[PDB]
């Protein structure tokens, strides 16, 4: 038919520059493209290892920048490995890091570092080590108020009962969940609640909100009880079709 | 026979479309007769009529000047002329279809003009403008059916078949396209001296036994072409 | 191209455009070939606002 | 019976594309198949005809 | 493995930069997109100044390569509006600022790249891979 | 001569073309007038402003300029054919039975990885 | 510069163009063609 | 919009003065258009998706 | 080919060649290849030609 996919599109780029024609090919992409900087490196799949490898290997006067970090590899179900991720690791001499958070305030920084040191190699994997980082300054104000009350950086809610099924799981906490959010809204309705950056503030609106959820009826299960209460909510990754409806 | 020749808008277009590319001062070709109704799709047992109906077209007489269609050189020639008229007030059918009535007793004879006001521009195509003589005229082509028999194509009959069709209008229009643009390009026109009528040619029509039947020939009067300009103009 | 034509003989004719409006402004200063935009280097410059030009509020040319 | 006579035609016409043939042998095609899968119309003329002329006109050059 | 300093980072061979999340991975693109368009660093820098259409950008989503383009266009405005005044508020510019030479003829360098950000080169894998094939089908071996 | 006519709109350059018709009459009567356009838009536009101006527009030719120069060529020089032998439409089929006699060639050598697997002549085509 | 030439129709608005160029007309077609030289330096006069 | 060079076309390599393109094109299009426009000139653009509330951008011209 | 052959052809001319037409309106190009300027150029001599050349720029804004 003359068509072509995405997984297509791969694999043929691949075969071309393994080819014996792909040599000069390899020239036509290098040539054209003297400095290339992947993003997200931790999710790579070994055919596009492979073509920047080929592509960007040795040849002078070509530069090749990786970023990535391996403990956010989350792909593996798409085609992404973790284990060429750390071929490449081993395979390029430097090594650079960032030192400081610069996304959250100081308590969330704090709480993470201290979640993951509780064992040693927490990822398992011996490739994978753990370090704590550091708070910037600029975050160093940052709070969040709720009725004259600072709360906690992290809070995890604890169910209650020795034996608990998935289901009664999902029921209790799509619930618990729900409730705080409205309890969240009408706080900051009245101006009680804020982010505050120093002296700076703003009320909690339900659009900050975001509920991070692993799969589809999941995020159903969340939905139905959180408009159980009446509190719109959006579901970004919805791929239904209209005429479903 | 050319009065049984299959009838229709592509049929038509392709009759029109020979006389488009036909080099009038030299004799049909079979082959390139041959090739036309291969385009066109026609039987070839049309091949050797047609042609030699081409030339009763070519060589049949016109207005009583006598001139034959072979005899236009290709400087004397402008086929298929594009042209653009303005026209400033609206035009009303009531307006108009009175001054036809009064110039021309075909309009007289048909019932008024019925369209909605218009203000704008006006195009058509006129088929074929040729000069004989230092007179220039106007030649516009129609492959309508009237009948079955020659008796159809009589002058009587050619005159019912345009107040049918109302071509009156239609070569009255192009009358007064080619008399404005004889008098931008002409120097010094007038409109009797190089003016010299209207000629629908009935493609079907033409036959060498009858000379009136097949062509018509019309012209307008000069005071409906003024009274017409000055309409169009204010 | 057109100016390396040896035998070639022009004449210019052009029409002022008075900048009573934004969009008769631009066209202005594309056809008197003069920027206006001010990119504040001195700090003199920078600091007031009057080097622009007034925009009235109910314009809506552009 | 209207309907086994459509896919007869369409089975005829299909062994008679297989084959690759010379630009000349293209030629009564288009033609052909218009005529026999077609029953024209006053308005699908001269959608058929501009099919006959471009057709005709790629053997055309191709000739 | 060392810290990271944009300025400082060499830009030769392969250089694998890894670190946390929230840590400003990102961010760092734009600062070297930047010294790639200028050619800054001295002996870390590359051997010639780049353009827009040579600089290939591959990142995972199409949300973030639009977010990544439009944000490169606004650092390029940015340290333009910066080169043309020779000070700043930020100290990322302030730094660059004091490594470059010359300031007007960074100034039409990047005013060139501000009016080519139409053809930045920022693509997802996919979509890279797309247009090496159609923009090389003759030596892919592909159709048009 | 070759005069340029500069202005920053097109209705001047329009009346100046007016004006110069008007001025100067064209002798035949049959002579179409000559401008170049390359878009339809252009020419009708111009047909329906000198329409509006003079009271009529006809035989005016609007060709392009490749089409034109063509043209010109044709009138000027002797034994030339009305098309030319090599367009883009002609030249398609001229090369598609030229290349395989060429694939043995050592020049052609890359061609030749392009086209070793074609099945209905589609990559030559 | 240039502004006694016929030449130039620059106006103020189309119907003074047009009438600048309709009075000079003969004039400016039959003034002979100028000299490369002097059309350059003329553009140069006014830049 | 953008239609790239057949890439084996030599043209692209060493242009010169005169050598048309597909971007150029488009580009002094829009400054035709802002040229023409005697009374009026009206610019529209996508700010946000309807579907994923996301941001889109204008065009450089814009 | 034919060009270097047409304007050497009407360069060498003494006199104007039969069948051209009187005079030549370019409206609404505002791009052309430089070899066909060339050729107007050379055929400028025996026919005038007019160019409408819509500028957006009074001054001299090219190089
Ligand atoms: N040097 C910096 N100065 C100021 N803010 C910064 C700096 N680096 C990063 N940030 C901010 O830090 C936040 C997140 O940075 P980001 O570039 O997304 O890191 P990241 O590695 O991409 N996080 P992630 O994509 O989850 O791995 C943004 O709000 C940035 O503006």
């Amino acid at each position: 038919r003359g068509e072509l996919g995405f997984d297509d599109m791969l694999s043929r780029l691949d075969s071309a520059l393994r080819s014996e024609s792909g040599e000069v090919l390899a020239a036509a992409i290098r040539t054209r493209f003297p400095v290339a900087m992947i993003d997200e490196f931790q999710d790579t799949d070994p055919q596009q290892y492979r073509i920047f490898r080929r592509i960007w290997h040795h040849q002078p006067e070509t530069a090749l920048l990786l970023i990535g970090d391996p403990k956010q590899a989350i792909y593996a179900f798409r085609g992404a490995d973790i284990f060429t991720y750390m071929k490449a690791r081993s395979e390029v001499h430097a090594h650079y890091t960032l030192d400081t958070n610069w996304r959250s305030a100081p308590g969330m920084v704090n709480s993470v570092n201290k979640l993951f040191s509780q064992t040693d190699d927490a990822f398992m994997f011996r490739e994978i080590p753990f370090i704590p980082v550091k708070s910037a300054g600029k975050n160093q104000a940052l709070r969040f108020v709720f009725k004259g009350e600072t709360q906690p950086a992290m809070k995890m809610w604890l169910m209650e009962g020795e034996s608990c099924g998935v289901g009664d799981y999902q029921s209790t906490m799509a619930q618990v969940c729900a409730a705080q959010i409205r309890d969240w809204l009408q706080a900051g309705q009245r101006g009680e609640a804020l982010l505050m950056n120093g002296d700076d503030a703003r009320p909690v609106r339900a659009s900050d909100i975001s509920v991070l959820v692993r799969s589809r009826q999941e995020a159903a299960q969340v939905r139905d009880a959180l408009t159980l209460l009446e509190i719109p909510s959006v579901y970004l990754s919805n791929r239904d079709s209209v005429f479903e409806t | 026979t050319p009065h049984q020749f299959p009838r229709g808008a592509s049929p038509g277009t392709f009759l029109h479309s020979l006389f488009e590319d036909l080099d009038f001062t030299q004799p049909v070709d079979p082959n390139w007769v041959r090739e036309k109704l291969e385009l066109g799709g026609f039987e070839s047992q049309w091949e050797p009529v047609l042609t030699e109906w081409i030339t009763a077209v070519l060589q049949a007489p016109l207005n009583e000047t006598g001139v034959s269609l072979s005899q236009l050189s290709a400087r004397n020639k402008q086929v298929e002329m594009e042209f653009y008229l303005p026209i400033s007030e609206p035009l009303i059918a009531s307006q108009l279809d009175t001054l036809i009535r009064q110039f021309d007793p075909l309009s007289a004879g048909c019932p008024p003009l019925e369209f909605m006001q218009v203000r704008g521009m006006l195009k058509g195509f006129i088929d074929l403008v040729f000069r004989h003589e230092g007179r220039y005229y106007l030649l516009a082509y129609k492959s309508n059916w009237l009948g079955e028999d020659s008796s159809a194509y009589t002058q009587q009959a050619m005159a019912a078949a345009m107040q049918a069709h109302r071509y009156d209008l239609q070569y009255q229009l192009y009358t007064l396209a080619l008399h404005r643009y004889l008098r931008h390009r002409i120097a010094d026109y007038d409109y009797e001296h190089h003016f010299g009528g209207v000629i629908y040619l009935f493609l079907r029509g033409v036959d060498k036994e009858h000379p009136q039947q097949g062509i018509y020939t019309t012209r307008p009067n000069a005071g409906l072409i003024a009274l017409m300009d000055e309409m169009f103009a204010g | 191209l057109l100016s390396d034509l040896e035998s070639s003989q022009e004449l210019d004719a052009f029409v002022d455009v008075t900048p009573d409006n934004l969009l008769h402004n631009i066209q202005s200063d594309i056809l008197e070939l003069e920027n206006r935009a001010v990119a504040g280097v001195n700090i003199e410059e920078f600091s007031r606002s009057d080097n622009k030009r007034p925009l009235d509020p109910l314009d809506s040319s552009i | 019976g209207h309907l086994a006579s459509l896919l007869m035609q369409l089975n005829i016409w299909r062994r008679g594309l297989a084959q690759e043939r010379p630009l000349e042998e293209w030629l009564p095609v288009c033609r052909d198949m218009l005529n026999a899968f077609f029953l024209p119309d006053a308005e699908t003329e001269a959608a058929m005809t501009l099919i006959e002329q471009q057709w005709q006109a790629i053997i055309a050059e191709g000739l | 493995a060392e810290t990271l300093d944009p300025l400082r980072l060499p830009l030769q061979g392969e250089r694998l930069i890894e670190a946390s999340a929230g840590t400003g991975k990102t961010f760092t693109i734009a600062a070297l997109y930047l010294r790639l368009l200028l050619g800054l660093g001295g002996s870390a820098a590359f051997p010639r100044p780049l353009t827009v259409e040579e600089l290939l950008v591959v990142t995972f989503t199409e949300a973030a390569t639009a977010e990544l383009r439009g944000r490169i266009r606004s650092n390029i405005h940015e340290l333009r509006i910066a080169c043309l005044r020779e000070t700043t508020d930020n100290p990322l510019y302030e730094r660059l600022l004091e490594e470059i030479d010359d300031k007007a003829q960074a100034a039409q360098w990047l005013l060139l790249a501000e009016r080519q950000m139409d053809e930045a080169a920022v693509f997802t894998i996919h979509g890279f891979c797309q247009r090496m094939l159609n923009l090389n089908a003759f030596e892919s071996g592909m159709l048009f | 001569m070759l005069r340029v006519y500069h202005s920053n709109r097109l209705d001047v350059l329009e009346a100046l073309m007016e004006f110069i018709v008007e001025r100067e009459r064209l002798d035949d009567p049959f002579e179409p007038e000559m401008i170049l356009v390359q878009s339809t838009g252009m020419a009708q536009w111009l047909q329906m402003t000198l329409s509006q101006k003079f009271g009529i527009a006809a035989n005016i030719d609007f060709p392009l300029p490749a089409s034109f120069i063509w043209d010109m060529f044709v009138r000027v020089l002797p034994e030339i054919p009305k098309e030319s032998a090599f367009n883009k439409q002609s030249m398609s089929w001229k090369l598609m039975t030229l290349l395989p006699q060429l694939l043995e060639r050592e020049d052609f050598t890359l061609l030749r990885h392009y086209l070793t697997d074609d099945s209905d002549k589609r990559k030559l085509f | 510069y240039g502004a006694d030439d016929p030449r130039r129709c620059s106006g103020n608005s189309v119907s003074e163009v047009l009438d600048k160029f309709r009075k000079n007309y003969d004039l400016i077609m039959s003034l002979p063609q100028e000299t490369k030289e002097e059309k350059e330096f003329r553009h140069c006069i006014w830049l | 919009r953008q239609l790239a060079p057949l890439g084996f076309d030599l043209m692209s390599q060493k242009p010169k003065r005169g050598d048309r393109s597909r971007r150029d094109d488009d580009r002094y299009l829009f400054l035709e258009a802002l040229i023409s426009a005697q009374q009026k000139l009206y610019i529209s653009y996508i700010g946000r998706s309807i579907q994923d509330n996301s941001e889109r951008f204008p065009s450089v011209l814009v | 080919n034919l060009y270097q052959r047409f304007i050497e052809t009407l360069e060498s001319a003494t006199t104007c060649p039969p069948g051209l037409p009187s005079r030549v309106f370019i409206c609404g190009i505002s791009a052309l290849p430089p070899v066909y300027l060339q050729a107007l150029q050379a055929l400028g001599k025996h026919i005038e030609i007019h160019l409408l050349f819509t500028n957006p720029c009074r001054y001299y804004w090219g190089d």
